[PDB]
């Protein structure tokens, strides 16, 4: 862990979850070198708002190479997500998350959610429950709308790579 | 090539990642079946519910295929106001109350009966309201003359909000029928519509339903 690490990070989750500057907190860079067990930011969830989760953590592990942990908090009226580079409750397709409960997502928890490795990006949103201040968590898995576009682009991208 | 790949190349290639998640936008997830019978309080929100000899399944609308791209609750309120005006669109509630005077009152005591029956009738013409009381409190069954039944995500939280916590929503196969269920838990021209329900036949065609529907009708009645 870094300083530039971490900016490179707080700025992709900005860009990544496309949030307002008012809906991230940033723990002090110099304090999350010594600890590990705190998080690099926490991300304000609006309900009803697609989030691209496997992205972002697939993006994190890429510049970490460390396999990340973020988790959904039911901080009462709210949820965050926090987003942690290490690991110190995991999520399903759908899930009730309570006041004061926790819901750890992990790439390998999306992995074991979604049905094909391969052109399958998964997503998720928050929804306000029925009643009480609970919320509940879907994932989603979304392919492409053409397949064709995607075997395009692929090929593109095999070119890029050097 | 993994998503770890991808974040290396679209550093570089900020156009390639833009076309990448704007082609990733086709749900396929979203689908599961559920258990008859089915409370619609304890249900997953913007999701429709697809009923049919096939399967039983609750579906996020973002992956349903069925319903293109209404009427609100609000909506069902100014029917309601105006059903003095709409008694021959509307005679297949009002055969509902098999004749009783009693029951219709008690109707005019209750917008959300009338409501749920709109926004149901707005979604599936082919539908049979039925109504009793119990303590003074009207009850509404609505049977779907078919087997195959799609409620759209927003008819239900709808008939939701149109409920309060009054009401219980539910759907059932009761003797080979979709029946869903409103049953009150608590509780302005009576004159004219007594009047006009009073004055208006019912047909054989209908009465066969009823007929037919009797037991269903008894076993409902609990
Ligand atoms: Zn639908």
């Amino acid at each position: 862990m870094n300083k530039v690490l971490h900016q490179d990070l707080v700025q992709a989750t900005r860009r990544i979850l496309k949030l307002g500057p008012s809906e991230l907190r940033v723990t002090d860079a110099g304090l999350i070198c010594k600890n590990p067990n705190y998080s690099v930011c926490d991300a304000m969830l609006k309900t009803d708002t697609v989030y691209c989760v496997e992205y972002l953590l697939s993006y994190w592990e890429s510049r970490t190479d460390h396999v990340p942990c973020f988790i959904f908090k039911n901080t009462g009226c709210a949820v965050s997500l926090c987003c942690f580079v290490r690991a110190p409750r995991h999520v399903g397709e759908f899930n009730v998350l309570k006041v004061n409960e926790s819901l750890i997502v992990t790439l390998k928890d999306i992995e074991e959610i979604k049905p094909s490795a391969y052109g399958v990006l998964t997503k998720c949103v928050v929804r306000k429950s029925n009643s009480a201040s609970v919320f509940n968590i879907e994932l989603i898995a979304f392919g492409p709308e053409n397949e064709g576009e995607y075997e395009n682009l692929l090929r593109e991208l095999y070119a890029k790579k050097a | 090539l993994t998503l770890h790949d991808l974040h290396d190349i679209f550093r570089e290639h900020p156009e390639l990642e833009l076309k990448y998640l704007n082609m990733m936008k086709m749900a396929i997830t979203g689908k599961e079946s559920i258990c008859l019978p089915f409370n619609f309080h304890s249900h997953r929100q913007h999701t429709c519910l697809d009923i049919s000899p096939y399967g039983n399944e609750q579906v996020s609308r973002i992956a349903c295929t069925s319903c293109e791209d209404l009427p609100t609750a609000s909506d069902a309120m100014v029917a309601f106001i105006n059903q003095t005006s709409n008694i021959m669109k509307n005679r297949n509630f009002y055969y509902g109350f098999c004749k009783s005077s009693e029951l219709l009152k008690l109707s005019t005591n209750q917008p959300p009966i009338f409501q749920i029956y709109y926004l149901l009738h707005a979604a599936n013409h082919d539908i049979v309201p039925f109504m009793h009381a119990e303590d003074g409190r009207l009850h509404m069954h609505v049977i779907f003359e078919n087997p195959d039944v799609h409620i759209p995500c927003d008819c239900i939280t709808q008939m939701l909000t149109a409920a309060r916590e009054d009401y219980s929503v539910t759907l059932n196969i009761v003797r080979d029928h979709v029946v869903i269920s409103v049953l009150c838990h608590a509780v302005i021209d009576v004159t004219i519509l007594q009047r006009k329900i009073d004055e208006m036949d019912i047909p054989n065609d209908v009465s066969e339903s009823f007929e037919r529907y009797k037991e269903l009708i008894q076993e409902l009645c609990q």
